[PDB]
RNA sequence: GAUGGGGAAGCUCCGUUUCAAAGGCCUGCAGGCCACCAUCGAAAGGGAAUCCGGUUAAGAUUCCGGAACCUGG
RNA sequence: GCUUGUGACGGCCCGUGAAAAUCCACAGGAAGGAAUAGUUUUCAUGCCAGGUCGUACUGAUAACCGCAGCAGGUCUCCAAG
RNA sequence: UUGACAUUGUGAAGAGUUUCUUUACUUAUUCAAUGAAGCGGAGCUGGAAUUCAUUUUCCACGUUCUAGCAUUCAAGGUCCCAUUCGGGGCUGAUCCGGGUU
């Protein structure tokens, strides 16, 4: 209207001094930054064995979400409740009813890591969940080749620091149950079909496969124009 | 022995250059959008002597595109250009004098000076007095210009690569005799202790491999093989020939 | 000498004109004629680049 | 999911930057006014000279530690003589020793103020 | 010549726009801008500002009398 | 006239013959701003303070160094007829 | 200084089961600059092609007489807020990969 004006700038070369914008891109990082970007490149890079090309392959959200439904229901205990059980057992059965027969057997996941290894060394594991984001690897490893070998269900999975909150801790790494109640053996079953089919039958095949390979944008595309435009 | 006089020269003490009363460096600009896609002008403001070296400079100024500022620049003259000029820099910039252009931007048989040898690299070749390199051919295979250098050789070196037209001023000082030791003293401080120089076959034993006499001589070959040691390496070197010679190409 | 130009009032230290103690008045002439031109001859540029272009 | 950053140039971001919440109270105890007015004040000057310049200049000559200056001899002289100090120059003798030419207001005559003091 | 750092068995050495997350500027926080930035290095370099007269055995552009100037608040 | 400072000039160079703190100005236009009044302290005037250290004497054919009160050596300003 | 071994990975091509020659790559390593500013890819846009215009093969990307000036998330336009005075968002300044180059 016919106060103001409208006066455009070029933000054109040798004029118009140029504004700002998100510089984001050409940032000068910090070396953690950069190095933790770049060892997940490297990785990128650097043809992955089977061995750890079995990774990579965590779940899709709807299993993974029924599955730890079902690991909630199957919870450790917190402070208070080993407490007031240790009370109640106790205080009862120590002069009366038989020792810790004065209360109930209890069902969980039977986390921890060696725990699990000799559970499934002892073929007494049921279901196997594998975080895959492990930081060292040789960890885990040599987990699934086991649990086939064993004739074991297991699967890899996402969020070491879930399985730590399914088990009220920061981080677990595994979390493999047997205990369970008989309502659930149900959607065990139907967990157990699909997840050795994704999974464990799939494993002789993975085992197989390398990793790696990939260049990145630039010349990721540079081969594709060198491949396309020149054949 | 001895250690001789070359071989303390790399600890500088007394051998360091004199360097107060420089002006800053003569540099090319960095290399940015501007240069790479267009041009830029900048305009000289002044041009000065630099002491212990011939080849005036040239105070330039610029618009900061990124920030509300200037910046200046130390380049080196070229024979023509006088202050108030506008000094037009960049790949799409003009083929005239004092202008900076990549090869690439020009064609075979132009001249420039000031050359970068690499992209960014600021002016590596042809920063002598009345110098310049000549451009000899392109070969787009690979962005490479090749050139004739003051030496007489010949190189190549990307086109993209930065270079001002013309010819460096100052020219004719060889031409010029010094007449005498005082001239050549100041000539000399205002640069480094690389002056007087005594005679390795004056000098004793202990002093210099040539050294010692009863007779002002030297007693063997001086021609000091490539493959020769710090301490040995005291007259000829590579000396693929020696004495006076005709003729004569530098390189063809 | 310089830090007595702080202790002097300003009509010391400065002439009532745009540029004052900066510059002399016939480089601010200069410099207002080389203003007022080229902004006409910038007009004359922009015009002769429309009807230029507007001409194919 | 994302930010701008608008500069290639990072730095630290700033935090809190937490107070002191000592337990145990570092020093047992704070010290005294060391340096106090007495301590500071340490003796009159009698020299003929000196007594010179108190019945003529209005002045006392004290000898005072190396460890004072000008403001806090003042300080001193007005709390413990109860005057109104007109100004001070001051110097070390040869000896190491600090002295002090003490110049008085009109009002206060040094010399009564002297055998006051009981010297004279 | 410290620091980040990097060498050296190490005493310590290299380097001082350092391959660094290197802060303080205004108007508890909200606004805002702005940063190769230790520190030392000249009693003859640079540099805020004072003079006269008089005074002592011995001090003085320092003291006394008089008259100024500069900074900071 | 002597010393000394100073200016504008002229000659010299393949020699063109420090840096920083500090101070100022300019552009800029962020902002705030008058009527019963409101703005300004780079005008004048007014008020308080201005710390620490050194400060004497010699500076040489007797105070420095030369083992010493050594004809030696040791930077410099003033400069009458 | 030269050779071997290790760092030292991935592909191809092939003379005499060989194990030797160049040449392919970026992540290793190496070099350089920058307050790590504008890489790359498709674009758009624009000219200039065509057709009773529409891609229907064409093409390229805003500053050059002059010792000026270019700064306040930018003016404009478009939305919200009620907007008393002032804020806030999108464009203006194509989008997408975050390989500083």
């Amino acid at each position: 209207n016919p106060l103001t004006h409208s006066t455009p700038k070029n933000f054109g070369i040798g004029q118009a001094v140029q504004p700002k914008r998100n510089l984001s891109r050409y940032v000068k990082w910090p070396e953690y930054v950069r190095v933790q970007r770049q060892k997940k490149i490297l990785s990128i890079r650097l043809k992955v064995p089977p061995t750890i090309a079995q990774f990579q392959y965590t779940l899709d959200r709807n299993t993974a979400a029924e599955t730890f439904k079902l690991f909630n229901k199957y919870r450790p205990e917190t402070a208070a409740e080993k407490k007031e059980r240790l009370t109640k057992e106790a205080a009862a059965v120590a002069e009366g009813k038989s020792k810790q027969d004065a209360s109930p057997k209890p069902y969980a996941v039977k986390y921890g890591l060696n725990h699990v290894v000799a559970l499934i060394e002892n073929k007494k594991a049921k279901l196997v969940l594998i975080a895959n984001d492990v930081d060292p690897i040789e960890l885990v490893v040599f987990l699934p080749a086991l649990c086939k070998k064993m004739g074991v269900p297991y699967a890899i999975v996402k969020g070491k620091a879930r399985l730590g909150t399914l088990v009220n801790q920061k981080t677990s790494a595994v979390a493999a149950l047997t205990e369970v109640r008989a309502e659930d053996e149900a959607a065990l079953a139907k967990l157990v079909s699909t997840i050795d089919a994704n999974f464990a039958d799939k494993y002789d095949e993975v085992k197989k496969h390398w990793g790696g390979g990939i260049l990145g944008n630039k010349a990721q595309a540079k081969m594709d124009k060198r491949a396309k435009n020149s054949d | 022995g001895r250690v001789i006089r070359n071989q303390r020269k790399g600890a500088g003490s007394i051998f360091t250059s004199h360097t107060r009363l420089r002006q800053g460096a003569a540099k090319l600009r960095t290399l940015d959008y501007a240069e790479r896609h267009g041009y830029i002008r900048g305009i000289v403001k002044q041009i000065v002597h630099d002491s212990g070296r011939g080849a005036p400079l040239a105070k330039v100024v610029f618009r900061d595109p990124y920030k509300y500022r200037l910046r200046e620049e130390i380049f080196i003259a070229n024979e023509g250009v006088h202050t108030g000029q506008f000094i037009y820099a960049g790949k799409k910039a003009s083929l005239n004098v004092g202008n900076v252009l990549p090869l690439g931007s020009v064609p075979e048989g132009t001249i420039v000076s000031n050359v970068e040898e690499k992209p960014g690299d600021r002016g590596a070749l042809a920063r002598a007095s009345g110098n310049y390199v000549i451009i000899i051919g392109h070969n787009p295979d690979e962005n490479k210009t090749r050139v004739r250098l003051p030496s007489g050789a010949k190189k190549v070196i990307s086109s993209d690569a930065r270079g001002v037209i013309g010819v460096i001023a100052g020219g004719g000082r060889v031409d010029k005799p010094l007449l005498k030791a005082g001239r050549a003293f100041h000539k000399y401080r205002l640069k480094r202790n690389s002056w007087p120089k005594t005679r390795g076959v004056a000098m004793n034993p202990v002093d210099h491999p040539h050294g010692g006499g009863n007779h002002q001589h030297i007693g063997k070959a001086s021609t000091i093989s490539r493959g020769a040691v710090s301490g040995q390496k005291a007259g000829l070197i590579a000396a693929r020939r020696t004495g006076l010679l005709r003729g004569s190409q530098k390189t063809q | 000498r310089p830090r007595q130009y702080a202790t002097v009032s300003k009509t010391h230290k400065t002439v009532s004109r745009a540029y004052g103690g900066s510059r002399c008045a016939n480089c601010v002439k200069e410099r207002i004629i080389r203003a007022f031109l080229i902004e006409e001859q910038k007009i004359v540029k922009k015009v002769v680049k429309e009807q230029t272009e507007a001409a194919k | 999911a994302l930010k701008v950053r608008t500069s290639a140039t990072f730095r630290l971001p700033k935090t809190l930057k937490l107070a002191r919440a000592p337990k145990y109270a570092s020093k047992a105890v704070p010290h005294y006014n060391r340096l106090d007015s007495y301590k500071v004040i340490e003796q009159p000057i009698t020299s003929e000279t000196a007594m010179k310049k108190v019945e003529d200049g209005n002045i006392l000559v004290f000898q005072v530690s190396m460890k004072a200056n000008k403001y806090q001899i003042k300080k001193a002289v007005k709390e413990l003589y109860e005057v109104d100090v007109l100004k001070v120059n001051t110097l070390v003798r040869p000896n190491g020793t600090k002295k002090a030419y003490v110049r008085l207001t009109a009002d206060y005559d040094a010399l009564d103020i002297a055998n006051r003091i009981g010297y004279i």
